[PDB]
DNA sequence: CCGGCTCGTATAATCTTATGTGAGCGGATAAC
DNA sequence: GTTATCCGCTCACAATGCCACACGCCTAACGAGCCGG
């Protein structure tokens, strides 16, 4: 569990930041699908969510850079799909 | 619709209507309810409105999905669905035109200032009465010449086709469309060019306003008046089912109904050519009908069967505290909630509470119903259903996995400040209250009397997560209003921590010696050593003053069990004396403060709950009770009420025999009653306090006792001196509720039994007290209110204006002691200017940056008085307020972060405390410096001093330079020192005489008489029992006209007789003698310098807040000075009297007016800076906005609702003052036209101005020039560009018919307005949203 | 007393109160000037929008927690659109720009 | 054998312990 | 004289929030209905 929070205002900018930026980290880790950092302890998203924030390891810069490189790979992967496709056809 | 911008407002046409419309109504019946199928064209109808079930034709023909959109020909009816029903309008086609009712009555009455044409006129026109004339053309009338039937008659007579004169509506209408409107927009600004005088200028200025707002709008003057009506969609006024036969109908029902049979009588009677004075009655009756509709309020006429109240007309559903803004569009009921009594359980943790099983599990159902559906043990949803109604034993555990991260907001319902809703962890109960912590109970403001509380649940993502950040009550410890911890232990904890460090002189193993304080605790569970002996012990402690880390140290201390006990639960830092001393209330209050200085967060929370669990152990025990035998009656009571009773026998035998008046008597006996009770309460507190003797293993000693009350009163549990002086002693005076205080007090205790007398004269003030708590309850919440409606729109919204304005701060003064020093005031405010070290030239402050707490200190240590500091009212940005200009944040620690919604947060901090409210010689003190400021005196012939100067302060300083003491000094007294002569305390340094004005002199010689003539203008009174007979001087009215126009004059000479100049001028001062001048040295005697010529006589509760915030004006206000110069009297009786102000340079156009009932203090050769007192009284802000700037009204509202809330004790932060006096002078006046569009008497917004100005200097042009408003706040309030922030305000009414006349168009800024849309605010989080989409619209 | 999901009244769709009629609490005037007062944001929306008025966003978020998704959809609230329909009812126009 | 009775229902009418504001408008009011 | 002000009279508009509970929300006479005397 977690009982404080001061650990992340004090990480990232202020008490707004904190916000929008752990509720985007647990809302692509609940339903996207992806594997978190540090183990869970049987804890919800919010929280593991804070963790990370507080750690050290999810930043809000840290955020755009990991969904460009993934967003990239994902359109070369497709653009892979279709030189695949042209070289099926031909 | 979505993703739209900002609302249009303007008014309908007819056009408009039919574009809006779908089918006309004719009949007036509602349903047939024969069979329950609506009537065609009725109010109801199905081929006008839409289907009655879903996807259904009336006729009952096509009842299959894929068939939309054919309508049907049985009924005429479009297939669709049902929200159909509830958005197409209808519309009924007029027989008669018919008048608006807001436009004619809104009293600024619209079509009465559109055609300058009086009202009453204009009613008994609409309500046919008279006529009007149309372009009566070669006639003799003119156009608004009104007649009646006589007139009439006769112009047919006389001009019988050539004038076109008709009446009603009609005539109105005729009237609208017949004027141009730029024309009479030329015209009358010719005529405002040729005009002077002022009030004519005034109601111009108005109706050329009007016309062109109403030009630069789309609209028309035909459109006030109604041809077409519109109808609301019928679902939006349903029918109410009841339970056997009829309907019972609602009150807009009723209305269209009698509105409609009345238009078919009036469109019948036009069908068969009836009389004229049927169709005029008849379209009157219409006329009162649709008045009837839209506002039932201006004719309170139409009330129903069996229920004699006005029915709910249109505007009645708006306004009011059930109105759509009021009722339904900010106050929604919310879904997941839940209501329960509370109880405490002191068991918990601070971030969580008690919540009851069953209640949880009806909360939660659609997160059981997920998880189970997730873990395979239903399909369907009616699985989980029926495995949740029969709670089987896997719902518990799978309720205890939805619980466990997932936070819940609880509530108390009369919400005053923002720590009313909190957010906790919920912990499951079998039972059926909701357990709370108790520290938190005090910020609720909480009983267990039986209050209840609420329950709501953050049910997405986003919410979850703030609720976790932003309201997790372990981050709400410091107070938004004071930086003061809101977590204070309360009584009962209290009366632990106080019973467990305490000393008592011979105990069980008392001078023992110890290693620990865990070999205490065991020495106090074996019950070898008692808990409070004295002892040495061994103690580790560790300090921090190593940068960062943490240096032990090991000591011997003299000290007593149960503070070794207590120090095990003290954390690493703080040092071991702030456990040695008794520690009652306020020093364990500043034990947690301390540890929150010096520590962090996290430990202050851990250390707040391990105090308040072993104060409750040590509290139980205890076994503190309160007996019968515990409140000791003093043994001295009885003769000091016999003394009483001989002292006011003396003194009704003084009276008696008549020696000593009744008001003296009364005083007399009020002065030995307040002795007595005051030698009673003293021997009773000597006696309660310190009788416990006990032996020392010597002789005896004395102590501090270990008594019930005593103990609750001294530890600040429960009580005061007052409450435990009622219980044994004599209890005070009961006031009488006339005002008046009895004679004969209470003279028996609550111990001893009250009789029948003194217990029904106590009742009075128990019902006085009780009926002024019911009504003060009402007044501060309207005030909270109105503020909040004031300052909601105002943002921290950029980080630093940059500008090097300010205001500057001094500790406040009254003569007594200093109320509040410079510490506690400028603490954590950012720094104006560099102030400069009292080593001159050397910077103590850097110009820019924090004065937090160390550097407080060191800023305090040099001894400064001034320091020149930001403030909210000067901060330089437009649309917010910039960070620096308001410093760092109270309840957190650093300084503001951009987007905290501080006015909102700043009227709770003025408004919540509003409950706890209600509703002749100068002597110096201390030795220091004696300093007189504006000072200029002069040694009289007999040694005293007296002063040319009005404006003489006082200043007791010390050898430093701060400000000791401040006094008044007044003009020309009685000094009994100079300057700067270092005097000591305990000193009358003053005097003068409260019935004599000093008309003192300047030179020495003689006084002769010039204009004093005994009969004319002076009378020769003889004091009838002394010998002395003297010149009474009265001033030129109150003497008869025999010296009405003389002026009487103490003309100012030598011995010889001839006037000496003053010393430094060359201008003879004669001296003009005003009313009750008793000239004592007459001519012929000799005078001094600066001798008395002629002797002269002469709420506080929350309605002053009140009165201050409005800034309304007080009654007989203080006469400023406009601008300096001579001083000069004019004529007398123009209604007033007059006076000139000549300046030095400048000349003197204005000429005022004064009262000559009312006094003044200049005289003739005297001159004034500007914006200085004439006569004495109250002042009205205005004056001091327009005359002394900016700061100084700031200055003059800061001080005084600050003394109004220093009488009472509570502490709020100035900076919210501030904030509120920003919001109170933003609009402006013009005073030139400028060079851009401006006209000059248009009142405009302050930051409007101020770009324009800026855009204008960009360029080569010249400004404007402008005079700075200030409004009440609901006049601030009212006036704001936003029409909807207006309108969900007081008088909903007249905002909306100025903003639709005129057309505005509300962009949707600020907060209010957003919450009434309903998408994010612009403050919180969502601040981050909306400058991220406003990029998104400029780009 | 307690509600999770219960009735709604006919003119707005509000939900009633009362614990006869299966009610909802009155989250009045004074806690949404607190909740303002906070840096709360979108808790302020969900007390306005999903948990009432909002027909179809409620609907769209009981479907979405079932599902196991925690999303919102902020929509328009019905009363507001009331206020609308008779602001117009009388001779007012009043419209939404873009 | 139409409405006298009897009913379905659509729709008109002779207070009187309050306060404090502001804001405007009609009647007196003091000058070249 | 006539004009620019001052003053007294009259009238619209505001007065905390929440909870429970409980009982109330037409009819003498104008268009139809039945069938007796
Ligand atoms: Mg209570
Ligand atoms: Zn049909
Ligand atoms: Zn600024």
């Amino acid at each position: 569990a977690r009982v404080t929070v001061q650990d992340a205002v004090e990480k990232i900018g202020n008490r707004f930041d904190l916000v929008l930026v752990a509720a985007r980290r647990a809302r692509q880790m609940q339903v996207g699908g992806k594997d978190p950092l540090v183990p869970e302890e049987n804890d919800k998203t919010t929280v593991i969510a804070l963790r990370e924030i507080e750690e050290g390891l999810i930043n809000n810069q840290i955020l755009d850079v990991r969904e460009r490189q993934e967003q990239q790979e994902q359109e070369a992967a497709e653009l892979q799909a279709v030189t695949a496709i042209a070289e099926g056809r031909r | 619709t979505e993703e739209f911008d900002a609302i249009k407002i303007a008014l309908a046409s007819p056009d408009m209507i039919r574009s809006w419309s779908f089918g006309e109504v004719k009949k007036p019946e509602t349903i047939n309810y024969r069979t329950f199928k609506p009537e065609r064209d009725g109010l109801f109808c199905a081929r006008i409105f839409g289907p009655v079930k879903d996807y259904e034709c009336l006729c009952g023909k096509y009842k299959r999905l894929k068939h939309r959109g054919v309508i049907c020909e049985k009924c005429g009816v479009e297939v669709t669905q049902t929200k159909v029903r509830r958005e197409r309008m209808g519309h009924i086609e007029l027989a008669s035109p018919t008048a608006h009712i807001w436009f004619l009555k809104s009293l600024p009455s619209r079509i009465g200032l559109l055609l300058d044409m009086p009202l009453r006129d204009i009613e008994r026109v609409l309500y046919f009465e008279s006529y009007v004339v149309i372009e009566g053309g070669m006639t003799n009338l003119e156009r608004q010449q009104i007649l009646t039937e006589e007139q009439y008659l006769d112009a047919l007579e006389e001009f019988g086709d050539e004038f076109d004169a008709k009446m009603g509506a009609e005539a109105i209408q005729a009237l609208l469309k017949s004027m141009d409107l730029e024309q009479e927009c030329e015209q009358l600004r010719e005529e405002l060019n040729e005009t002077n005088s002022e009030t004519k200028r005034k109601k111009l200025t108005k109706r050329i306003k009007l016309l062109e707002a109403f030009v630069q709008s789309g609209n028309k003057p035909e459109w006030m008046i109604l041809t077409v009506l519109p109808v609301l969609p019928p679902d939006l006024r349903p029918l109410v089912p009841l339970d056997g036969g009829r309907f019972a109908t609602s009150d807009l029902n009723d209305l269209y109904r009698r509105v409609i049979n009345r238009n078919n009588r009036l469109k019948r009677l036009l069908d068969l050519a009836a009389p004229d004075i049927i169709v005029r009655n008849e379209k009157r009756m219409l006329q009162e009908a649709v008045d009837a509709l839209l506002d039932n309020g201006r004719r309170g006429r139409a009330i129903t069967g069996s229920n004699k109240r006005p029915l709910k007309s249109l505007a009645d559903m708006i306004k009011g505290k059930q109105g759509r803004f009021r009722q339904n569009l900010l106050g929604k009921r919310v879904d997941y909630s839940g209501r329960s009594v509370i109880t405490v359980g002191p068991y918990l943790r601070l971030h969580q509470c008690g919540l009851p099983k069953k209640m949880a599990l009806e909360l939660f159902k659609p997160f059981i119903y997920g998880k189970l559906e997730l873990r395979g043990l239903a399909t369907t949803i009616k699985a989980a259903k029926k495995m949740v109604e029969r709670e089987e034993a896997v719902v518990w555990d799978i309720l205890d996995e939805v619980i466990r991260e997932h936070p819940v907001l609880l509530n108390r319902a009369p919400t005053l400040h923002r720590l009313g809703i909190q957010a906790f962890e919920p912990v499951l109960i079998e039972g059926k209250a909701i357990q709370l912590h108790p520290l938190v109970c005090a910020a609720y403001n909480a009983d267990f009397d039986g209050d209840q509380m609420a329950v709501h649940v953050p049910l997405t993502l986003e919410a979850q997560l703030e609720a976790r950040a932003l309201m997790m009550s372990t981050n709400n410890i410091l107070s938004p209003a004071n930086g003061e911890p809101i977590i204070v232990p309360s009584q009962d904890v209290v009366l632990g921590l106080y019973y467990m460090t305490r000393d008592c002189v011979n105990a069980k193993g008392e001078g023992m010696v110890l290693t620990g304080p865990k070999e205490a605790e065991r020495l106090y569970r074996s019950g070898l050593a008692s808990l409070h002996a004295r002892v040495k012990v061994r103690i580790t402690e560790y300090e921090k003053d190593a940068n960062g880390e943490l240096v032990a140290k090991t000591s011997l201390k003299d000290t007593t069990v149960g503070r070794a006990i207590l120090w095990m639960i003290v954390p690493k830092g703080l040092p071991y004396s702030i456990v040695n001393q008794a520690l009652g209330k306020k020093a364990i209050s500043k034990m947690l403060n301390t540890c929150y200085r010096i520590l962090g967060l996290k430990p202050t929370v851990i250390f707040a709950d391990q105090i308040m669990y072993t104060g409750f152990a040590y509290a139980a025990r205890s076994g503190a009770s309160v007996g019968i035998d515990d409140m000791v009656i003093p043994e001295k009571k009885h003769e000091i009420i016999s003394e009483a009773e001989a002292e006011v026998a003396e003194i009704q035998e003084q009276f008696q025999s008549g020696l000593v008046t009744a008001g003296e008597r009364y005083n007399k006996v009020i002065d030995i009653w307040a002795a007595a009770n005051d030698r009673v309460s003293k021997a009773m507190m000597d006696n309660l306090q310190t009788e416990t003797v006990i032996n020392r293993d010597g002789q005896e000693e004395k102590q501090v006792s270990f008594n019930s009350i005593y103990m609750m009163a001294d530890s600040g549990a429960r009580g005061s001196a007052a409450q435990i002086r009622q219980l044994a002693g004599m209890r005070g005076l009961m006031a009488k509720p006339d005002g008046s205080i009895i004679e004969t007090p209470i003279t028996a205790n609550f111990r001893e039994g009250l009789n029948v007398l003194q217990y029904f004269i106590s009742t009075h003030g128990a019902r006085k007290g009780l009926a002024d708590t019911a009504l003060k309850t009402a007044n501060s919440g309207y005030l909270t209110r109105r503020l909040v409606d004031v300052a909601q729109d105002l943002v921290v919204t950029e980080d630093d204006c940059g500008t090097h304005e300010g205001i500057m701060m001094t500790p406040v003064i009254e003569g007594g002691d200093v109320k509040e020093p410079l510490r506690d005031r400028v603490l954590g405010r950012v720094t104006a200017e560099d102030v400069l070290k009292p080593g001159t030239a050397d910077i103590l402050v850097p110009r820019n940056t924090l004065l937090h707490e160390q550097w407080c200190d060191l800023l305090e240590e040099n001894s400064v008085d001034a320091v020149k500091v930001r403030s909210v009212v000067s901060c330089d940005t437009d649309f917010g307020v910039c960070a620096h200009c308001y410093g760092r944040d109270l309840a957190r620690g650093h300084i503001i972060n951009k987007g905290e919604a501080i006015g909102v947060i700043a009227a709770q901090s003025i408004g919540e405390p509003g409950t706890q409210l209600t509703m002749s010689s100068i002597q110096v003190k201390n030795k220091g410096s004696i300093k007189l400021s504006n000072v200029k005196s002069v040694v009289n012939s007999s040694g005293k001093l007296v002063i040319t100067s009005r404006n003489t302060e006082l200043k007791l300083i010390d050898e430093f330079g701060r400000t000791k003491e401040s006094y008044k000094v007044p003009y020309g007294a009685v000094l009994a020192k100079g300057d700067g002569e270092q005097v000591a305390g305990g000193e009358t340094v003053a005097n003068w005489d409260p019935h004599t004005m000093p008309v003192i002199t300047e030179v020495s010689g003689f006084v002769r008489f010039t204009d004093m003539i005994d009969g004319q203008t002076i009378t020769r009174q003889t004091d009838e029992l002394t010998g002395l007979s003297s010149l009474v001087v009265l001033d030129s009215a109150e003497r008869t006209a025999g010296g009405k126009d003389l002026r009487p004059a103490l003309k100012i000479v030598d011995a010889q007789g001839n006037d000496v100049l003053i010393p430094g001028t060359d201008m003879p001062a004669q001296y003009f003698l005003p009313g009750k001048a008793i000239v004592q040295l007459e001519d012929g005697v000799q005078i001094s310098s600066g001798d008395t010529l002629a002797r002269i006589p002469q709420t506080g509760g929350l309605p002053r807040v009140a009165d201050l915030f409005e800034a309304r004006r007080p009654k007989e206000p203080a006469i400023l000075a406009e601008i300096s110069g001579i001083v000069s009297f004019g004529k007398e009786t123009k209604g007033k009297r007059r006076l000139v102000i000549t300046p030095v340079d400048g000349s003197d156009p204005y000429e005022e007016m004064i009262p000559k009932w009312r006094q003044l203090n200049v005289f003739e050769g005297e001159r004034v800076e500007r914006g200085d007192v004439i006569s004495d009284g109250p002042e009205a802000p205005h004056d001091i906005l327009r005359l002394r700037g900016v700061h100084a009204v700031t200055r003059y509202i800061v001080n005084e609702v600050q003394d109004v809330y220093r009488l009472q004790g509570v502490k709020i932060n100035d900076k919210h003052i501030e904030v509120i006096v920003r919001q109170m002078l933003r609009k402006a006046t013009i005073v030139n036209a400028g060079s851009s569009d401006f006209l000059e008497g248009e009142q405009v917004e302050y930051s409007r101005v101020k770009i324009a100005n800026r855009e204008l200097e960009a360029n080569g042009k010249v400004g404007a020039t402008y005079s700075r408003d200030l409004l009440g706040i609901t006049k601030a309030s009212l006036a704001t560009e936003s029409f909807i922030s207006a309108a969900s305000f007081q008088e909903t009414t007249r905002v909306l018919t100025e903003a639709a006349v005129a057309g505005k168009r509300d962009e949707l800024r600020g907060l209010k307005e957003n919450v009434i849309v309903g998408r994010l605010i612009p403050a919180g989080t969502g601040y981050a949203y909306h400058q991220d989409r406003m990029r998104r619209r400029a780009a | 007393h307690a509600r999770s999901t219960g009735s709604y009244s006919l003119v707005t769709q509000q939900p009633l109160g009362g614990k006869a009629q299966f009610g909802g609490q009155r989250f009045g005037e004074m806690e949404v000037w607190a909740l303002e007062a906070y840096g709360a944001a979108y808790t302020l929306q969900e007390m306005l929008t999903v948990k009432s008025d909002d027909v179809n966003g409620r609907t769209k978020m009981y479907k979405n927690i079932v599902d196991g998704n925690h999303q919102m959809e902020p929509g328009m609230p019905e009363s507001f659109n009331v206020l609308l329909k008779e602001i117009r009812s009388l001779g007012i126009n009043i419209e939404l720009e873009d």
